[PDB]
């Protein structure tokens, strides 16, 4: 809706001021309501202007010209708003043609550890603000966990693969700046069982609904019943699902017991009736003989003998009446018995096949969080749900590496440079690194500040790859320990021809066991060339890194042969298997909210370190060691856009500190 | 507010989580309860099968034809004497006395109790019925 | 996390 949509696209509420804005505009937010709406319009309009053409720099002068009265009345307010948006990277981020060339004199010096998207994004901003910036990268390439495989015409992504909706995504801006061949991924995803045949539509929908009901139940368990500690240990999502599943199995058995208990009660009531009818039949039989003996006394007869015949006649019809009423009651209970024998409750909660298909949905959850469900925090695993972007998910058909390569343009990047030690003091920092090709070649970089974008996996290493001097404080290291760093791998299969449905972008494979539910569980058809990409998720991810490529490719072919037939599936021309946990510069795939952790730990990862004073009694020094990366952004963890946004955040915090605010 | 058809009471959760093997214990106790009830059904089913064998044929050999009598107001001596014996056997069950005599309504039997009270010593006859 | 899911997006427990 014009300006309101610009707010949405920048992850801002159009109709109110954020916490970050309140800090920079305390006069406005504590002031009258009318002035707030002017601020909000100026903000929303400036964002719209930037978003309509993000290929060129939006200057303050250009912004003020395109505003109308009474909003362009106050010029300092427009200047303050524009400067805020530029500093925090809401406008003039990414790759754009600069109107005013960069000032030759550079102010301050920053070392950025790592040239992934978080590092690259921060670097561009800091250079754009007029700082001297150098990136130290251990790999022989930029991009980090954005890692694209390229051989001939084959282009597949072993790391980041998918833009998860453009609605609110800063990668929407980057896609207008860089040629990413964005291609919508169609949602249709047929599951194929272990044998190779499709799951029937009736069963597929039944299990998926039950999976979501099970998930909903774990959330109910967490928030309503407060089932979050068990044996002084935090409850995982895996535990909770196990407990929920067990309670459904309990109910199935309780339901059977109550049904069969109703049958015995009916059968005992019938037994009591039949005994009464057998005793009555015997009383009728005896009474019939007495009537027959009395009746065979031929007339003429006295009145007592006549009475005897008629007395016994009356008594016999009275007993024959009772037996007829009891035979009606026999008929009522016999049909009431037959209805309960006809309509029993369920035999099982879930069969072997249902439970297998249910494990696929669990594996899909283990892919999403890059970890076994036994590691996920029950309460907080889905804490970032509210900030999900709207729209279709998209493939990057150019290969996602096109983004970091473009972001690296015009930046001082030292490749093959492994940081070994980070020293930070009140007077400055020095970063000590080596050449990865020959470890004896040592380098020393001196700077005013360090931005650490090392992956959480690297920060977790024991014994450490990177030493901090002085050591990081307990509040930082405990957060590092608490946070999860998952694993997820990809098998790329390049063929000479398409043997699969070209209109279906993805299809599942259901594993035989729970143990192997993540193993090659999901296939992707995303690229122009004939490429299939299979995922190894869950517990399989870690285990499958110790198995060779030939065996892994064999297991993929085995599965694909089962689905499309042996003659249809040729041997692939090129193959690649990722091993992200064994990668020493990643040590895993991406972060997750582990049991015992929360969203607050992401905020702790983001908090910069301030060293002690050099001389005792010297004034409180400024912060020196800053942190960015997917593991540092609470609302967008484990993503490219999260990394991107975290870099923009730290460039602003660093610029505010060393260039001064506004 | 759980999901529909999920059963998640506070008590159930504690029973299945209280120790490491409490889940499988609870489910085994109900499996044994289920087998216990099933054999109890088989027992009574086979008991009732034997009782139906003894009721085979119904009461069709022992049922008598329906007597269809026209009601009459005039008391014969025979009918009076049947009544005094019916009163001796059945007491005040007026419906029973009517069925025995065959051609007197329930109201006419009640009139008999008052009209012939002194003549058939009906107070003495009811005293003999109450003594048994 | 959950936001990563492209195929068969889980709905249970989301607002
Ligand atoms: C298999 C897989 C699939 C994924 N799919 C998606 C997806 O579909 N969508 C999505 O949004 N996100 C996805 N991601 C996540 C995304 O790749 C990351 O969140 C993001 O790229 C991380 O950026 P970063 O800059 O925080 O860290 P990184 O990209 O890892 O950058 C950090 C850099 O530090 C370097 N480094 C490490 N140690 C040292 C050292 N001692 N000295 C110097 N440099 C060092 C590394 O080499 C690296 O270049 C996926 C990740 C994986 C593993």
């Amino acid at each position: 809706s014009g300006v309101e949509g610009a707010a949405f696209q920048s992850r801002l509420p159009h109709d109110r001021m954020t916490s970050q804005e309140a800090a920079c505009f305390p006069d406005i937010i504590s002031g009258p309501q009318q002035t707030q709406k002017v601020f909000l319009f100026i903000r929303n309009r400036t964002l719209q202007l930037w978003l309509d053409n993000p290929k060129i720099q939006l200057t303050f002068e250009a912004t003020l010209q395109q505003l109308e009265a009474p909003y362009n009345s106050d010029t300092v307010l427009v200047h303050r708003v524009h400067s805020y948006l530029e500093r925090h990277g809401l406008i003039n981020f990414g790759i754009y043609k600069r109107i005013k060339p960069l000032p030759t004199k550079k102010t301050g010096k920053v070392i950025i550890i790592g040239s992934g998207v978080s590092g690259l994004a921060a670097a561009r901003q800091l250079q754009s603000f007029g700082m001297d910036v150098t990136l130290l990268e251990a790999r022989d390439r930029v991009g980090g966990r954005v890692a694209t495989f390229r051989k001939g015409n084959y282009v597949a992504d072993l790391g980041a693969m998918v833009v998860t909706g453009l609605g609110g995504n800063p990668m929407a801006v980057v896609s207008k700046q860089v040629n990413m061949e964005l291609a919508k991924i169609k949602q249709k995803c047929p599951l194929y069982e272990a044998n190779g045949q499709a799951v029937p539509k009736e069963k597929d929908e039944m299990v998926e609904q039950e999976f979501n009901r099970l998930l909903e139940a774990t959330s109910y368990l967490s928030h309503q019943l407060d089932f979050n500690v068990l044996n002084n240990k935090p409850v995982s999502l895996g535990q909770a699902l196990e407990v929920v599943i067990q309670l459904q199995e309990k109910h199935v058995k309780d339901e059977q017991i109550e049904h069969w208990k109703k049958i015995v009660k009916t059968q005992e009531e019938l037994k009591e009736l039949l005994n009464k009818m057998v005793n009555l039949k015997e009383k009728i039989k005896e009474l019939h003989q007495q009537y027959k003996e009395a009746s065979e006394v031929k007339p003429p007869r006295d009145i007592t003998a006549e009475f005897l015949v008629k007395s016994k006649h009356r008594d016999l019809t009275a007993l024959c009446k009772e037996y007829d009423e009891l035979a009606e009651t026999q008929g009522k209970l016999e049909e009431k018995l037959q209805e309960l024998e006809a309509n029993p409750p369920s035999d099982v909660y879930l069969s072997s096949r249902d439970r297998q298909i249910l494990d696929w949905h669990f594996a899909n959850l283990e892919f999403a969080n890059a970890t076994p469900l036994s590691t996920l925090s029950l309460k907080h695993w889905d804490q970032d749900d509210d900030f999900e972007f709207t729209g279709s998910h998209l493939t990057v058909r150019n290969g996602y590496s096109c983004v970091p390569v473009a972001l690296a343009e015009g930046l001082d990047i030292k490749l093959n440079t492994a940081v070994r030690q980070v020293r930070y003091t009140a007077s400055g920092c020095e970063v000590i690194a080596v050449n990865t090709r020959s470890t004896s070649q040592t380098f020393i970089y001196k700077c005013d500040a360090v931005l650490c974008t090392l992956p959480l996996g690297v920060l977790k290493q024991q014994p450490p790859a990177v030493q901090f001097v002085p050591p990081l404080p307990e509040w930082k290291t405990s957060a590092v320990q608490r946070m999860g760093f998952g694993n997820l791998n990809k098998v790329v299969l390049c063929f000479d021809r398409v043997f699969w449905d070209p209109s279906v972008n993805l299809f599942g494979h259901v594993g035989s066991t729970t143990a192997s539910r993540g193993e090659l569980f999901l296939f992707w058809n995303l690229y122009k060339a004939p490429i299939l990409l299979a995922l190894v998720a869950g517990e399989a991810a870690g285990i499958m890194e110790n198995i060779s490529d030939d065996v892994i490719v064999g297991r993929c072919l085995a599965i694909l042969k089962g689905i499309f037939g042996s003659s249809a599936v040729p041997q692939p021309k090129e193959t690649v298997v990722s091993r992200w946990r064994a990668d020493p510069w990643a040590r895993g795939s991406y972060s997750y909210v582990a049991a015992g952790s929360s969203g607050n730990d992401y905020d702790l990862m983001a908090q910069p370190i301030t060293p002690g004073p050099s001389i005792p009694g010297a004034p409180q020094p400024i912060p020196r060691l800053f942190f960015a990366g997917e593991h540092t952004i609470r609302n967008y963890p484990a993503t490219v856009h999260g990394a991107l946004l975290s870099g923009l955040r730290e460039a602003g915090r660093i610029a505010d500190q060393f260039l001064g605010a506004m | 507010k759980p999901p529909k058809g999920m059963f998640l009471s506070q008590e159930d959760v504690e029973a299945v989580s209280a120790n490491a093997t409490a889940a499988t214990t609870v489910l085994r106790q109900l499996d044994m309860e289920l087998v216990s009830v099933k054999r109890q059904i088989q027992n009574i089913k086979q008991t009732n099968s034997a009782l139906k064998e003894k009721l085979d044929g119904g009461i069709e050999p022992y049922r008598l034809p329906e007597v269809i009598q026209k009601c009459n107001a005039r008391w014969t001596t025979e009918e009076q004497l049947l009544a005094v014996q019916a009163i001796r056997k059945y007491g005040r069950d007026f419906q029973a006395i009517s069925d025995v005599i065959g051609n007197k309504s329930v109201v006419q039997v009640k009139n008999f109790f008052v009209n012939y009270r002194r003549r058939f010593n009906i107070d003495e006859v009811l005293q003999e019925w109450e003594a048994e | 996390s959950r936001t990563m899911q492209t195929a068969r997006k889980s709905t249970g427990g989301k607002a």
